[PDB]
Parts: structure tokens; sequence; C-alpha cells
RNA sequence: GCCCUGAAAAUGGAUGGCGCUCAAGCGUGUUACCUAUACUCUACCGUCAGGGUUGAUGCCCUGACGAGUAGGCAGG
RNA sequence: AAAUAUGUAAGAAGUCCUUGUUACUUAAUUGAACGUGGACAUUUGAAUGAAGAGCUUUUAGUGGGCCAUUUUUGGUAAGC
RNA sequence: GGAAUACUGCCAGCUGGGACUGAGGACUGCGACGUAAGUCAAGGAUGCUGGCAUAAUGGUUAUAUGCCGCCCGUCUUGAAACACGGACCAAGGAGUCUAACGUCUAUGCGAGUGUUUGGGUGUAAAACCCAUACGCGUAAUGAAAGUGAACGUAGGUUGGGGCCUCGCAAGAGGUGCACAAUCGACCGAUCCUGAUGUCUUCGGAUGGAUUUGAGUAAGAGCAUAGCUGUUGGGACCCGAAAG
RNA sequence: GAAAUUGUUGAAAGGGAAGGGCAUUUGAUCAGACA
């Protein structure tokens, strides 16, 4: 007799979806990723900054 | 490829293997990775107007 | 605003009750009504639809028709099923036994089965013995040899019987009909 | 009776059923079965092929019944005899003894041919049989015998 | 019969609510209420009068005292929605207060010699905190209202 | 009668329970999926250009159409493409296999619709607010998992998010997982068009035509 | 390019009016705002449909839809 | 020699094996038809949609039209 | 060389303010929070308090203000029209009834059906009752003389609902009315063929034919009624110049 | 003893017609709910 949305009412964002518990609880809305360091390579930005 | 088709489901059946005999459209298309080596990217301009007459 | 694909509020062609005000017809309808829907028994289903026929859609069913019917092989023992009325047929002769389920009997088709041993039933009765409408034949006149279907489809070529109020030479024999007079249909 | 009629329902609204354009006047197109030959000759060929001419011989002060002939079929023709007699005849089924059937009594002027009989033999006093009439008679070991 | 009966009639029961999912949750006061934060009294009897604010009353309200013999106020209710909360407090540590409740004021011409003892009570203890801050007392006895070119929405109060 | 209750009850009671973590399971190996999905295009870019190569992404499968012109004046060609994608009414929006079968579909229809490459975001947002389904006819507002596992279970898909997952995956059963989802009924966008004037292209002055990756902008308004 | 000349008609008069000149004009860009019987959500009337269930023209659950002359049917 | 328009096809009424019928036809037990019996149904042989498909009877009103884009004929042109 | 920030995007991150809505009416459903007993914002609003208890809300009406609104009816591609009818009111005022019909529908009976020309009867135009005929239907086809419907379980094939068997099911097999497609058989017409016979010109067996018919192939009709449509009638109502 | 149409009386409105629609003010008026 309701449409309920899931987005607001967190009674039925659990209802449909568990792991939505796991999801804020682990955060991962946020979560960094790994930090590397490829540099690209010479000719790529030779180009980039091209005529 | 009615012959065809007939044929590769038997060779499909003497194997015991997938089917999937109806043609798909052509699909998007697939990630690539294209070189540098020999090709720079060669830049390009737009023409001035020139009257050719 | 919508683009319909569809035509809106338009009804279901079928009948959802029978035109009749008898008030028995009502009350066999209201049994399979009931049969049909707390049942699988798709038997009681083509009755219920059957019930609600029009004259015209429940054409008789002579005492013959059900005679040769038994012939089929294996249906002997089955007993027939006719919503709509059964008629007699003096052209047979040697009738089988069986039962017969039927709204109406004539009564030269009455006295056609049970003189031959049979047994007249109406549906009710039929509904008790067989619920789930168990080892019928469902039986349905011929719709399609009634005198109006002469006239449908009239057209040049087309072989059908013009609407004509008297017959004979001279009643639209002529111009038209031959090729001597004009062309032919 | 009137109050069911669709006139009935058109009080209020101009024109009845007819149309506010071609109205409802008397007799456009003519009366009756003007031009079956001209404006009207296509619904007369299409629904009424070869309404017009003649075709034939004419036949001056023909009497009906001249040629009253009722016809009658094999595939009845049992029907003749009462239904009680009827049992006895049929199981008894002999020569010596066979039912008489008048056809002409009974208002029949011919015994034409459809469907079968049974085997038993039957006396047909007939005017006017078809051949096959006959023969299915004779082969259930009847005759026919011509009478008026 | 001037008119035929019905063939239906309702039924003259009187059907049951169905069991419904309102808990009585407790309210939350905004951060600027405070027991003991000069109020301004936005409307009623008193309105526009600056007000002292003591206890929060399990029925919603406020409890006021403003104090009596400052302003005329009285020991009273006030509605959370009716009330500007300034930003100036004065400690009600002094106190008691823990005798005014809902019932206190419960309707049971003539003023009770208990409510007039609890106000020379809680007032006494009231105006010795107000005189340790100079213009309090003044500033409490003192009618609010908007003069001309105040924005409340400006304001900071 | 009083105690088999308790039998048929205690019964559905664990396997809810089991169903439930099932899609506990599969929904958290779809958080992977993703994340692993989207981490690795990243550094495939990374790696192209530390190798002075360039990663050309492969093109979308998936695209979300919404029909932002009225229903009038349209000619007859469009007209059918129009509802043969279920769009008859106006911002109301379904997703499309890319293929080239149903790539022009898009060309023909262009003028009319607005269109794009949907994010997970708004394809999660998309079905969880505005998702329903088509049981018998009727349009079915998806609330309970049942609902989905009744009607797509016998596809796998027995979660909302594997419809979701179906849908932004393409893949075996995006034919009949999509046709489930009754075409999603927009409002107008929040905030407006952001353009005077609709009906020319995106490149053009906005609003009818692809808009490759803004088209979640804008769904995310109207819806 | 904009501006001027080229540019003559009959009652008094129309960028709709007032009026406007680093515009309230012309070209172009960026936002914010106004508001349709249209889109979105809810309530209600009705129409169609599907389903359930022993005032039977019954009771109940569920979804979709609603322009109209000439005209057809239907309930009143 | 395009564009837009347009015909046909994308299987169970299909495919393959075996070998019956005949006054047709062949020099010919050759073919042409139409069959018996055996084999192959997962994706049942592109996409999309489908809120259902098919079918019959019967009868109203209408048979002055006009407009816009583009194609376009007569006319100097026209609210032709 | 190490940052920051813009931009774009994401969060099943947290939170302040306002608006409209509160359908439903015991319980059943999916859940969440808890060790637990319980609790909940989880299949539609409850709690607490105040005022009034009447013209206060509200209805009606007249007026006032804001914005909006051309005169109907008809013909027409187009009418507010510088197209036409209409000063006002009352009362009257227009698709009828009949004969014969097409479909569809309901009812009675059914290879039949229609009692009411007539007779019997009567509580007297009613109701009740009935003999013989008659009409339609049950045979068609030819201009006509005339002939006149089973090779076969009333045929074969392809689909058919229902029923039957096997099966836990999914299915497989069997029978298959109505109906549809197609190939065949029968009857009349037309064109061949011309046997046994016979009186010699009568008779027409047998087997055929891209020919033909409003036909056969285990009957459907008949009657009474209703809407709608047909035609003839003053024929929806009023109207000629004439004869 | 209706209507058109008119006299008087009573209320009201009216800067080149009148009459209509939505909405509230005002005035006039009036129904509905408890012992
Ligand atoms: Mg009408
Ligand atoms: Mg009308
Ligand atoms: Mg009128
Ligand atoms: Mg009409
Ligand atoms: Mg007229
Ligand atoms: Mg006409
Ligand atoms: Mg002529
Ligand atoms: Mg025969
Ligand atoms: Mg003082
Ligand atoms: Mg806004
Ligand atoms: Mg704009
Ligand atoms: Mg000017
Ligand atoms: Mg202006
Ligand atoms: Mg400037
Ligand atoms: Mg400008
Ligand atoms: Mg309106
Ligand atoms: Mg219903
Ligand atoms: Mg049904
Ligand atoms: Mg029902
Ligand atoms: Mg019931
Ligand atoms: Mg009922
Ligand atoms: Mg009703
Ligand atoms: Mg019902
Ligand atoms: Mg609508
Ligand atoms: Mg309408
Ligand atoms: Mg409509
Ligand atoms: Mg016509
Ligand atoms: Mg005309
Ligand atoms: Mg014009
Ligand atoms: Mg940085
Ligand atoms: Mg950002
Ligand atoms: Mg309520
Ligand atoms: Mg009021
Ligand atoms: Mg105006
Ligand atoms: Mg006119
Ligand atoms: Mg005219
Ligand atoms: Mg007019
Ligand atoms: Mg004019
Ligand atoms: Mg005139
Ligand atoms: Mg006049
Ligand atoms: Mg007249
Ligand atoms: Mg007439
Ligand atoms: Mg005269
Ligand atoms: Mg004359
Ligand atoms: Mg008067
Ligand atoms: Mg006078
Ligand atoms: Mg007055
Ligand atoms: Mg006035
Ligand atoms: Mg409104």
């Amino acid at each position: 007799v309701l449409k309920k949305n899931p987005l607001k009412n967190k009674q039925v964002l659990l209802r449909l979806n568990p792991y939505a518990k796991v999801f804020a609880a682990e955060k991962l809305g946020s979560k960094k990723a790994e930090k590397t360091g490829t540099k690209p390579a010479a000719v790529f930005t030779e180009t980039l900054k091209h005529d | 490829r009615v012959k065809a088709n007939a044929a590769k489901r038997a060779e499909a059946k003497a194997q015991g293997v997938a089917v999937q005999l109806k043609r798909q459209p052509a699909q998007p298309r697939e990630s690539r990775i294209v070189s540098t080596e020999g090709n720079v990217p060669q830049t390009l301009a737009p023409v001035p107007y020139e009257t050719f007459i | 605003g919508i683009d319909h694909t569809s035509k809106q509020h338009k009804r279901s062609g079928h009948r959802t009750a029978p035109k009749s005000d008898n008030v028995y017809l009502k009350l066999l309808v209201k049994l399979y009504t009931f049969l049909a829907r707390r049942t699988d028994a798709p038997f009681n289903k083509v009755v219920l639809k059957a019930l609600f026929l029009s004259k015209i859609n429940r054409p008789p069913v002579s005492v013959s028709r059900i005679a040769r019917a038994l012939k089929q092989e294996g249906a002997a023992n089955k007993t027939v099923v006719v919503v709509g009325t059964v008629t007699d047929d003096a052209r047979i002769f040697e009738f089988p036994k069986t039962t017969v389920a039927a709204l109406r009997f004539t009564a030269g088709a009455r006295a056609k089965i049970v003189k031959a041993g049979g047994e007249c039933i109406t549906l009710d009765q039929l509904a008790v013995r067989a619920p789930k409408g168990q080892n019928t034949l469902i039986l349905r006149g011929p719709r399609n040899s009634r005198e109006a279907v002469r006239h449908f489809g009239m057209g040049p070529h087309k072989g059908k019987a013009p609407r004509i109020l008297s017959t004979g030479r001279k009643f639209e024999r002529a111009r038209g009909r031959r090729r001597s007079k004009g062309f032919k249909v | 009776p009137s109050r069911f009629t669709k006139t009935r329902k058109h009080r209020g609204h101009v024109s009845a059923g007819k149309g506010r354009i071609g109205k409802h006047r008397k007799h456009p197109g003519g009366r009756g079965m003007a031009g079956g030959q001209h404006h009207h000759r296509i619904n007369m060929d299409k629904y009424h092929p070869g309404y017009f001419g003649k075709v034939g011989m004419r036949y001056f002060h023909k009497q009906q019944a001249h040629f009253w002939k009722p016809v009658l079929n094999l595939d009845k023709l049992w029907t003749l005899i009462p239904e009680d007699k009827r049992d006895q005849y049929l199981k008894s089924a002999s020569k010596e003894t066979a039912p008489v059937i008048d056809t002409l009594a009974a208002g029949y002027g011919k015994i034409l041919g459809k469907g079968r009989i049974p085997n038993v033999p039957v006396i047909v006093k007939a005017r006017f049989v078809s051949k096959l009439a006959e023969e299915k008679i004779r082969a259930a070991g009847g005759v026919v015998e011509l009478i008026a | 019969s001037a008119q035929k009966a019905p063939k239906w009639y309702p039924s003259e029961d009187v059907a049951a609510l169905k069991k419904t999912r309102k808990a009585a949750r407790p309210q939350k006061l905004r951060a600027s209420l405070v027991p003991g934060t000069v109020l301004i009294l936005l409307a009623g009897r008193f309105r526009g009068k600056r007000v002292v604010y003591l206890k929060h009353l399990e029925d919603n309200t406020l409890l006021i005292s403003g104090p009596f013999k400052v302003n005329g106020v009285p020991l009273r209710r006030v509605n959370a929605r009716y009330v500007i909360a300034t930003s100036t407090k004065v400690s009600v540590e002094g106190v008691n207060v823990e005798k005014f409740n809902v019932e206190y004021f419960a309707k049971e011409k003539e003023i009770k010699a208990e409510r007039v003892e609890d106000q020379k009570v809680v007032d006494k203890a009231l105006i010795a905190e107000i005189k340790k801050t100079p213009l309090l007392k003044q500033y409490l006895s003192a009618s609010f209202s908007l003069k001309n070119g105040d924005k409340p929405h400006m304001l900071k109060f | 009668t009083a105690e088999q209750v308790a039998a048929e009850r205690a019964a559905r009671k664990a396997a809810n329970k089991e169903k439930r973590a099932i899609i506990l399971e599969r929904n958290a190996a779809y958080q992977k999926e993703y994340e692993t999905a989207e981490r690795n295009i990243i550094q495939a870019k990374r790696d192209a250009k530390a190798a002075g190569s360039y990663y050309v992404e492969a093109q979308h499968k998936l695209v979300f159409v919404v029909r932002i012109k009225g229903i009038n004046k349209i000619p007859p060609k469009p007209r059918k493409v129009l509802q043969l994608l279920r769009l008859t009414r106006i911002n109301s929006g379904t997703f499309v296999k890319v293929t080239k079968a149903t790539l022009e579909l898009l060309k023909l229809i262009e003028p009319y619709v607005a269109y794009g490459y949907p994010s997970y975001s708004t394809i999660r947002q998309l079905v969880y607010k505005r998702g329903f389904g088509k049981i018998n006819k009727q349009r079915v507002p998806l609330s309970d998992n049942a609902i989905i596992e009744a009607n797509l279970g016998k596809y796998g898909i027995l979660s909302i998010d594997d419809l979701i997952h179906e849908i932004i995956t393409v893949g075996p059963h995006f034919k009949q997982a999509n046709n489930f989802l009754w075409p999603f009924k927009l409002s107008n966008p929040s905030g407006g068009w952001g353009v005077p004037r609709k009906f020319k292209h995106f490149i053009q002055g906005g609003s009818f035509g692809n808009r490759e990756e803004f088209i979640n902008k804008l769904v995310k308004s109207m819806n």
C-alpha cells in the first residue's frame, strides 16, 4: 500500500540487499586505492604538449 | 547455413559441447592498446580559405 | 499524454455469462463457475464457456452423431457431453447404449437412448459423476450448415447463394449468370 | 416498443442519427429499384447477378401440382411404417410376410436413393422410383410395385 | 411505502483500528536551548518579555521564571517554538527546580500559596545570580521589540 | 493442525535465512567484481601511458534512453521505433543493449530522446526508487526480493541487485532481465535542462542525442 | 560588421503598450529565476483488464487507462 | 550512378537417411510429384517489441475538404 | 623535487530549515535492533496540549477586488462576424404505424414446425380445446424432356479443443466433435465413350472429361418476440414554379 | 391563477451596455454535531 524508497528509509535498504550493513560498516564508500608510481613515458608528454 | 548448422551441431554433439547456431549482430568492440612505436601522432590543423580558380 | 499502442478501454470480445434469463441455466452456470475455478479439469472450463453460448452457437447434435462418435476406437464406453439439445435421427437403426449429458433432449432422442438401454443425464448429474469430467466425450453440432451461411461472402465468382425471395428460372438467372447473356458471375 | 428505440435516445441531439452534411432527404438516388442498370449497377451485379434479361421458355397457364411428385428417400422410408409395428418387421426379415408401404397414401410421389436400408425385405408400392432406389430395395430382398 | 426499502443495508458493527506503529520517542531540543539561557518570548500574554529558562518538562514545554520580581513573569510553561534563545546565559546551579513537572501546573480566581512560595524560592536564587553580571537585571526587566531596520535574519540576539 | 504450522513456518524461516545469506554472499561478490573491474581499467590506462601507448576503452554495451519529446507530430518510422523501445510517454526511459541492430534504432530515434552511458550509481538509484516489474501485464513495485526471484529466478537473479548486476554487465539474461523492468517513469529535471531550447543536438545546444557520460547527471536530476 | 542615403499615399496609432541609448538595441557566452489541462508522487470518480471468494446485477485484491464533430453502442 | 524509398529470405509446414506409390516423363528404375519407417528439439537457428493471436457477421457517418515542411507542375505573380 | 587546490565523479557518510500528503483499519508479509526477555522509523499517523461549542468552521447569496470570458443556433476548409433564423413568455410542435424482408439475440418444439380461415367452449372480443388441409423445412439440377446423392468404419492428408493411457513431473502415445486448408467419391447440367439387348432405331450398361450447379457426404428447421438495417407507403416535420 | 410584462414597498449595485468563470473580503442568511 506504500512504495518506500530504499535510498531513504534504512529499514528497507536493509530489507533488500543486506551487505548494506557490511558496506556501511566497512566504509568503502571511501577506501583509498593503493599507491602506484607509473610515469608516462617521454613521447606521450612530447605529443601532449605538442603544437 | 543449415548444412553448416547441422554439421556444427554434430561436431558439437559428438564432443558434447555448446551449440549457439543463431547469429549475433555486430557487438560494440573490445579494449585495445595501440602503440606509438613507428607511429607518432602527427597533429593536424584546419586549413586557410584559398581560391583555386 | 500517451502514444498508445492499443485501443484503450477495449472490452474482451467474449461472453461473460449467458444472455438468457432462464434461472435453471443460471444455476448450471453457478455450478460450473465453482467447478471451473476450484478444479483443474480443463473439461469444466470449456463447458463453462459453452453454457454462455447463443442459440446459433449451440446447434443440435443428432442422435446419430453420438452413435458414430462412440465408434471411435476406445471411445465406446465414454459418456458423451453435449451442451445444447440433442435430436433424434431415424436414419440410423442400430444405436448403442452409453449415457449422454445434455441441456435438453427431444422426445424422440430421449426414447432412442433409453430404448437402446442408455441413460439421460443433465449436466448437474454429469457433474456429480465426473467432477473432473472423467471419461467424457464432448460433442458440438455443425454450426456452419445454417441456412444464413449460404449467403455469407456473396460476391462475383464467389459461388455463394444470393439473397432471394423466390426461386426458379427468370429469377436472377439471366444477365451475369450465363456466358450467353452478358458475362458469367 | 417505443421506449427501447434509438430515436428516443436521439432526443436533444440535432439531426437524429442522420448526419449534418448529407441530412436525411426524401429519396436521393431514386425511389425503389431505379437505376438498376445505371447508378445502382455495382450493387446489382454482385449480390444479384443475372437480375436483368430473360432466360428459358415461357409456359402458358402452367398449373402447379400438374407436377406434384413429392420425393422420399430410402434414407428414411421406414418411418412410413408406424413405430410400434416397426420392430416386428425388422426382426422378422421374411419374404413370405413383408410390410406393405404405400408411399402415395403417405403423400410421396417418388422414391429417391439417399441412405442405406437394413437387410429386411419390404414391399414398396410407389409411382416413380429412381434407379438406385429400386436397386437397394431388391438387394435387401424387396421389390417395387408401380401404382397410381 | 413512500420509498422502497433497501435490499442491502450496511453493518452497524464498528471496526477496530489496525495496530499502529508510531512510537512516542523523546524530543530533542535545539542546541541553543540549555537551562539558564535568557529567552525572548515571541508570543503569548508575556510576549516580548525577556525570560530565564529552567527545566525541560516532559510535555515538551519549557519551565520559565523570567523571574517574577523583575519583569512580572511568573513560573510558567512556554512552548519551544515560540521563543528566541539568546546567547546570554545565567547559571541555574542554585535553583532546585526538581519539583516542577507536568502535574505541577495540573489544572487540579485564586493563586495557590505553594505557588507563591515556590516563586520567591526560585527567584531569590535567580536574582542573586543575575546580579552577578551588570545590567542583566535591567536587561531582563525591559521588553523586546524590533526597531526600524531590525532584520531577524541578520540579528544575532 | 496446531503443531504442523510451526513445521511449515520454521521451514520457510530457515529457507528465508538461507536465501538471504545467498544474496549477502552474491552482493559481496558483485562489489568485488566491480571494484576490481574499474581498478584494472585505471591501471591499464596507466600502463599504456608508461609504455608510450594509448589504451582505448571498449565501446559501451549498455545505453540508457529517455524520451524527451512530446507524443504529437512524430514521423511514423520514428514513432514505431519509439514504441518498440517502450518509450510512449514523455520522460519515460528504458535500457538498450548496444549492438548494430539497436544502434540504428538510436539513429532513427535521435531527435526525440536523450541517451547515454549510465553509471552503476545511476542504475542502482534507478532500480531501487523507480524500479517496477511486469507481472501478467500489471506494473508491480519491486519492494521485496521474492518478487524478483519469482519472475526472474529461472534465470538466476533472485535479488534486486542481481537485476542491477544483470543490467550493467549486459550478459546472458539481459534481454529477459531488462524486459522485466517496467519503463522508468521519470520526472522532469529538477534544476532544468540547462539549455534554453531542448530539441537540438547535445553537441549543438543540448538535450537530444548521445551525451555519453552526461546522461547520468541528467537522469539523476529527473529521478 | 552596425550605422547613414537610396525609402512616395491617403482618419490618428502602434517593436502589444509605456518607454529604453556603456539599452530595456545588435552579436555571443555564463548562471539564477517565472510558469501549461504536459512529466513525477498521493488522494478521489469512472472505464477496461487480471485474480480471489460461498445487494449475485454480489463481496474482495491488483494494474493500466480517460481528447472528440459526424456517427455507433451502453447505463440511466 | 547514389541517398531516401522497395521485393524476397533468416527452419518442426525444417533437415538428413531408408525406400513405397503413379495411366505423367525418360533410351533406362531415369525424374517428377505424394508417401511408410529411422535420426536430430538446451541456444526451437539475427534484434527489438508484443500489453494476446486468428476469424465472422452486420450496420452508421463520409464521399465540398483545408494547412505546414520538403519534393513539385502551370502562372510575372497571388491569402492563385 | 615534494605537496596543495580547482574540476569531474562516487559514498548502502552524518546532519539543519520548509512545504504538501496521513489513503488504509484485529491478526497474517519481508525484515531490523538486541545474549536475552523484548523492542522498532519494518505491508499507509500517532501522541500531548489549547480554544470554540456557534454562524466560529462551513453552505447559500448579493456586492467588491484580481485575473480571465465575443452570441447562440446552422451551412461551411474557415463564423463573434459587415452570412442566415432568433423582440419576449406560455401551450403546441418533427424518424411514426403498416406489408414483406437481411443480420443478431432470446423462447418454445425439433425432422419437423405453425392452436386463433374455421370448429368446440366460455365467467363472452379474453381464457381454454381441436379435425382436415395448408405454408415453410426435410433434394438437388437443367430453358426443358427429364434424371436425382455411401468404393471406403459417409474417404485420405495437415492442423484442432476435450477426453484416454503411460508418467511424480517435464512430457510421450491414443482418440479426436466444431472449425480451417487440401486431395478424392456421389447427384443434376455439358461433352465424350456406346456394352447386353432390340422391332433398325429404339435403348444407354461401362468407363472417362483444365467444363458446370444457390448440391450429397448420420439432417436444422419452424414459429413468436426485441434492437438495428431494407423497400413500398403522406413515410422525420414544413416548402415549389406546375399539371 | 404559472410565464412574458407592470405598480408600490424593502435590500443592493452602477465614470461609454449587461450577463459569465475561478478565488477570497464584506453584508445578508442557513443547515449540520453533544444531554
Ligand atoms: Mg447519441
Ligand atoms: Mg453526438
Ligand atoms: Mg436545438
Ligand atoms: Mg444513423
Ligand atoms: Mg440538418
Ligand atoms: Mg447522404
Ligand atoms: Mg447512362
Ligand atoms: Mg446414399
Ligand atoms: Mg520591572
Ligand atoms: Mg527551483
Ligand atoms: Mg527554455
Ligand atoms: Mg513605437
Ligand atoms: Mg515587449
Ligand atoms: Mg555590455
Ligand atoms: Mg544581449
Ligand atoms: Mg481546468
Ligand atoms: Mg473483474
Ligand atoms: Mg479466465
Ligand atoms: Mg470475477
Ligand atoms: Mg461466492
Ligand atoms: Mg455474478
Ligand atoms: Mg451494474
Ligand atoms: Mg462476478
Ligand atoms: Mg490522460
Ligand atoms: Mg471520451
Ligand atoms: Mg479516446
Ligand atoms: Mg456508404
Ligand atoms: Mg458533398
Ligand atoms: Mg488562407
Ligand atoms: Mg595531488
Ligand atoms: Mg566534488
Ligand atoms: Mg486514517
Ligand atoms: Mg467563511
Ligand atoms: Mg478581456
Ligand atoms: Mg446555414
Ligand atoms: Mg449545402
Ligand atoms: Mg455562430
Ligand atoms: Mg466580416
Ligand atoms: Mg440561406
Ligand atoms: Mg429578425
Ligand atoms: Mg410531408
Ligand atoms: Mg419506410
Ligand atoms: Mg396550382
Ligand atoms: Mg405534365
Ligand atoms: Mg413576474
Ligand atoms: Mg405599459
Ligand atoms: Mg439582495
Ligand atoms: Mg455591476
Ligand atoms: Mg483548476
